[PDB]
């Protein structure tokens, strides 16, 4: 119960560094075939400069993207956060490409977790076709945490990763409730059951009224994959990102 | 027949082989396969405007060799 203090201090350190231009662009970059720690800020900035120049300059670019300045300090949508925190957590010395990971489809979350060694840390990347979402489930060496952000177009309201970590990042989540939600039967459940499950696991203030199930894809596909990780490794990767200044 | 380009705010490019009759959904779903982002989490832009599901490329007058942007961030801060 002393590592959870470290886990929080690491996540807090990481989220705060993200006010840094360098830390912001390296954390949330989208090159997956490379080690996250191999990411060079200056290089990443030249490639944006390249893009902008190629399109006729900043004003003209901001016209195309509909107002979005590629240099701004960003906050990631669910996919980009999930993919990137995934790398940051699992990588040591070999690039892991969340794009090309094989997912389990014909396996319950409940029966999958039972195969997992309890003396190891796991991170579950969840690609949820019912919510149109993608988030992470941290499984320290059972205890479970959610790492997510959300654009807000779905049943869940928009949430910035920094705010999610800060309010819900070190708040464990019911193992069994995750089993209910990460079930193919979830689509069949009573409206209020769905609503409270979503509220309890994925809403920042655990509030059923902030959830709108009408926006669910009842036929969407649930898919997930897990991966073990060294806590030391994740710490160190975090330190790299947080130390860019 | 047709070719389009999808670019992120990072300058990352992918090329998609597409038909004018293809849906935005179809496109978003092919982006999910390469960039690992749920269609619902994407901000797909063409000529300044957000592309909505249930329309086609022709509905937005996207033509050969066009570029779409993939804005992967929440609005504002």
């Amino acid at each position: 119960k002393h590592r959870v203090t470290l886990r929080k201090a690491t996540l807090a350190s990481l989220m705060q560094s993200l006010s840094g231009e360098s830390s912001n662009r390296v954390m949330w970059n989208d090159r997956y075939d490379t080690l996250l720690i191999a990411r060079d800020p200056r290089e990443i900035k030249n490639a944006i400069e390249k893009s902008v120049t190629d399109f006729g300059g900043l004003e003209n670019y901001k016209e195309l993207t509909g107002g979005a300045d590629p240099f701004a300090l960003m906050t990631p949508v669910a996919g980009l956060s999930a993919n990137n925190i995934f790398k940051l957590m699992t990588e040591k010395d070999v690039p892991i490409d969340p794009t090309s990971i094989e997912y389990l489809e014909n396996t319950s979350f409940a029966e999958h977790v039972n195969t997992l060694d309890s003396h190891k840390n796991y991170v579950v990347i969840v690609n949820d076709g019912r919510l149109g979402h993608k988030f992470l489930i941290d499984l320290p060496a059972r205890t479970a945490y959610i790492i997510q952000s959300d654009l807000g177009g779905g049943a869940l309201p928009a949430v910035r990763v920094e705010d999610w970590i800060s309010r819900r990042g070190s708040d464990p989540v019911s193992l069994d409730e995750l089993n209910q939600l990460l079930s193919k039967d979830f689509s069949k459940m009573p409206d209020d059951v769905q609503t409270r499950l979503l509220a309890s696991i994925l809403q920042i203030d655990k509030d059923p009224h902030k959830v709108d199930i009408k926006k669910l894809h009842l036929d969407g596909k649930l898919r997930f994959a897990s991966h073990e990780y060294d806590f030391r490794q994740f710490q160190r990767n975090a330190q790299y990102v947080a130390g860019l200044g | 027949p047709m070719q389009i380009f999808v670019k992120t705010l990072t300058g990352k490019t992918i090329t998609l082989e597409v038909e004018s009759s293809d849906t935005i959904d179809n496109v978003k779903s092919k982006i999910q396969d390469k960039e690992g982002i749920p269609p619902d989490q994407q901000r797909l832009i063409f000529a300044g405007k957000q592309l909505e599901d249930g329309r086609t490329l022709s509905d937005y007058n996207i033509q050969k060799e066009s570029t779409l942007h993939l804005v992967l961030r929440l609005r504002g801060g």
